[PDB]
């Protein structure tokens, strides 16, 4: 029975932090826009990377 | 290195020409100061004189 509610709901969490990836991937990728366009230095690109990884 | 950015290298190069700008005025403001001759040729009276 913890097993059937298991299965039952991870799905709702495993989505949820699926799109918490999804996120701040793309927050990582505008950081990286706003790092090689010239606005912020390296530093919170490493931020970026920090949070997503 | 790019431990800064490019934006605020900018910013500071312009408040770097801007103060050497505010030296220029500076120096021609004291450069105004003892009267240098316009051009050259013979000179007249001193029509004002020391303490004047």
């Amino acid at each position: 029975a913890d097993g059937l509610a298991a299965r039952g709901t991870f799905t709702e969490q495993l989505q949820a932090q699926r799109d918490l990836v999804k996120a701040s991937d793309e927050y990582y990728q505008l950081a990286d826009k706003r790092y090689r366009t010239g606005v912020d230095n390296y530093l919170t690109l490493l931020d970026a990377q920090r949070s997503l990884f | 290195d790019q431990a800064v950015s490019k934006q605020q290298y900018a910013d500071a190069n312009a408040a770097y020409l801007q103060s050497k700008a505010a030296v220029e005025q500076a120096r021609i403001n004291l450069r105004y100061t003892k009267v240098l001759s316009p051009i050259s040729g013979r000179i007249g009276r001193s029509a004002v004189t020391e303490g004047a």
